[PDB]
């Protein structure tokens, strides 16, 4: 829930 | 020497230079010709005359492929099929559910009185009642429903909406009595609320339990620049934004990213702060019964900052159920007594050493349902809430993954199941004192393709260093392992992300009409045999990633799965790492290379966007021993001279604007490739979009340009 594409 | 050459003028700074420290030495200078394209395309001519002509350059090759029109034409034939998600019950008392006809561009949400839910989803339609069109937002169909939560009381419905090229998003409000109506015109949203909510770039809201107004996370007034200054507010129903309350800032770590959970009974907020790409938190609990909504609130620490994480599963008075990590790098279930806050966290449901826990859940009052991954796949085990103890395993005859519906107050769950081969069955679930209610409720069914004519084995092979490596194998049946048939190979190795058996349509459409094989390596960086897997896949031990996919590539062909003249790779963002990096390191292996929303510049990443939060996974370039192992296989730093490597056929998808992944990434490797490779003799292409999504139209165009490709390059014929 961080940032991942 | 080719005939679709040459390439664009690609302009180069010849003196562009970053210095690094280094600890082997000292320091290292590296040239970047393309340094310009990291500057926005809506910023400067030069990112836009380069995406422009490399854009048409691309189509003209791609377009000039028959099969690009066969694969449009047999992709729309085929996706159109009925799409629905398992029945989600809400408290205004429906049952909401997702459903596509076929080809709209967007899923709408439709709604159903919980106890008439048997009528939808039939023949006739999907019945119940159209709550939600997101396709009549815009003309185009581009602008996207990117989350939404029902308030308590059942009559307000708070959701995100995206605009099309832009990852930013407003938050709307409008009743539970204001449906969409399947006769509204395009390109506006009716019975909505006042309340805008601008300047949100994720979705993580969450309403107290009064239902006068919802905490959200937002950012501070609008490119490519690091994401800064996240912020969590308050805002009540009826006020504009100017009015939303503050809860809290950190000035001093910009660069954190900050959100809010209620537990269930609304009563205790979480307040969790991330640092990196780490599953590690600053995590504070704050009594919303003991508190005005603020920056003034009694908050009290859950645990010393960076140990752990911690999801909300439930709570009961004062005590919260938690799913963490802490002490548990598999994950756990813990109890916190906020009556006891010095006691910190009590286990009730065992780390699982051999078992990556996914998710915890509480249905039937008193039931925890904890879906464990094991073989790559996903296994449900129920639990009593109360003792922790087994009361055994539910689907254990299905493999593949699962998307869990039902409250703690519904005896009732929907199911979705799907897999390389299940497209998506809703199976209903009803607890019982011993056992349980099973029945098949719908299952998605796709003309046009017999499901039974494909196969998925599970094999291991060993990688370079003798770890023993799972792959999943889709394939025709009716295929020969005489060493001839063609390979899709798909990879992401990463951030403990597991490659789960996947339904995908278009991949079962590949092996049929290309005789192919889809292998899904489950190569380390992942989560698919726990923790460790991702900690021997990640910083200075990323190159077993590399290797593992390689290997994966050599045992399809050793084992006459597949021609060593036709492997085609594939990957995304953190893939697109794996991918240009296999294409420098092995460009031998490899037929064609697909990168997807590339991350490409290892050395350049910290700068842009979300970009610093993956030194946790690639490491600090900026860090002196760390520059040493990321420069090693930084794939733009490692384009293999051009002499005596023949580069694969290379495809790069990207938009022009992107927050998640910035394009620059994909700009420089292809400028360089094609500078570095200017007689091909296999051509790269980048392949853009004007609009960054995801219509159903785009995503077809895209996959058809894919394929297309992949025939061409491995010089493969459609069959009918």
């Amino acid at each position: 829930v961080i940032v991942v594409g | 020497f080719p005939g679709w050459g040459p390439y664009p003028p690609v302009e180069r700074d010849e003196t562009s230079a970053i210095t690094y420290s280094s600890k082997l030495h000292g320091s290292v200078t590296v040239r970047d010709p393309y340094s310009q394209l990291e500057v926005p395309f809506e910023d400067s001519e030069e990112t836009k005359a380069f995406v422009h002509s490399q854009r048409k350059f691309a189509r003209t090759y791609l377009d000039e492929n028959p099969d690009r029109e066969a694969w449009l034409e047999t992709l729309k034939k085929s996706w159109n099929y009925r799409r629905f998600s398992a029945l989600k019950p809400e408290s205004d008392g429906h049952y909401y559910f997702e459903y596509n006809d076929g080809l709209q561009s967007q899923l709408s949400l439709y709604r159903v009185r919980m106890g008439e839910e048997d009528t939808v989803l039939t023949e006739s339609g999907p019945g119940g009642e159209l709550f939600f069109n997101p396709n009549l937002l815009s003309l185009d169909g581009n602008a996207a429903l990117t989350g939404f939560v029902m308030s308590p009381c059942g009559n307000y419905w708070a959701y995100g909406v995206s605009e099309h090229g832009s990852d930013w998003m407003s938050i709307y409000v409008r009743k539970t009595s204001s449906p969409h109506l399947p006769s509204q015109e395009r390109g506006k949203d009716p019975g909505r609320m006042n309340d805008k909510i601008r300047h949100v770039r994720f979705f993580i809201v969450s309403w107290t339990s009064d239902s006068k107004g919802f905490f959200y996370s937002r950012y501070p007034p609008e490119g490519n620049a690091p994401a800064m200054n996240c912020m969590v507010y308050y805002h009540r129903i009826g006020e504009d934004q100017e009015s939303d309350v503050l809860v809290h800032e950190d000035p001093e770590h910009p660069f954190w990213i900050s959100s809010v959970q209620l537990t269930p009974s609304g009563r205790y907020i979480l307040f969790a702060a991330s640092r990196d790409a780490s599953h590690t938190q600053l995590v504070k609990i704050a009594d919303l019964h003991e508190n005005d909504i603020g920056t003034n609130m009694k908050w009290k620490n859950l645990h010393d900052p960076w140990e752990a994480r911690f999801t909300i599963v439930g709570d009961e008075g004062s005590k919260i159920y938690f799913m963490t990590n802490l002490k548990a790098k598999n994950y756990k279930v813990a109890t916190f007594d906020a009556n006891h806050p010095d006691e910190g966290l009590t286990t009730l449901i065992a780390e699982d050493p051999n078992a990556f826990l996914v998710s915890a859940s509480i249905h039937a009052q008193d039931k925890l349902l904890l879906v464990y991954l094991r073989n790559a796949s996903h296994e449900i085990h129920i639990r009593d809430l109360t003792t922790g103890k087994p009361l055994g395993r539910i689907f254990e005859d299905l493999l593949g993954q699962f998307m869990v519906s039902g409250r703690r107050q519904d005896n009732d769950i929907f199911v979705l199941f799907s897999s390389f081969l299940s497209p998506g069955t809703v199976y209903r679930y009803t607890f019982g004192e011993e056992k349980g209610y099973r029945s098949l409720f719908r299952a998605i069914s796709i003309p046009g393709l017999n499901l039974d004519d494909f196969m998925t084995e599970s094999v291991f092979y060993p990688s370079k260093d003798g770890t023993s490596v799972h792959m999943f194998i889709t394939r025709p049946k009716d295929v020969l392992l005489d060493g001839t048939s063609p390979v899709l190979q798909y990879g992401y190795g990463g951030f403990s992300l597991a490659m789960l058996p996947t339904f995908s349509l278009s991949t079962l459409l590949f092996c049929k009409i290309y005789r192919a094989i889809y292998a899904i390596p489950n190569i380390r960086g992942g989560s698919e045999y726990g923790e460790s897997w991702h900690r021997e896949g990640m910083l200075d031990k990323k190159q077993n990633v590399f290797d593992d996919f390689n290997a994966a590539t050599e045992w399809l062909i050793a084992n006459k799965y597949a021609s060593k003249d036709r492997i085609a790779i594939r990957g995304g963002a953190n893939g697109g790492v794996l991918t240009t990096a296999c294409a420098n390191q092995a460009p031998g292996l490899y037929r064609c290379v697909i990168t997807i929303e590339g991350i490409i510049d290892m050395l350049r990443f910290p700068k842009f966007t979300f970009g610093a939060s993956w030194r946790s996974e690639y490491g600090d370039p900026e860090d002196p021993e760390d520059f040493d192992f990321i420069f090693k296989y930084s794939p733009y730093h490692n384009i293999p001279p051009p002499g005596d490597t023949v580069m694969p056929a290379m495809l790069f998808f990207t938009a022009a604007y992107d927050d998640r992944v910035s394009p620059l990434h994909t700009f420089k490797h292809v400028a360089a490739l094609q500078h570095n490779f200017p007689k091909g003799p296999n051509p790269c292409l980048m392949r853009i979009d004007l609009n960054s999504g995801k219509s159903t139209q785009e995503m077809l165009e895209e996959t058809a340009d894919e394929y297309s490709f992949i025939g061409k390059s491995m010089g493969l014929t459609m069959q009918t």
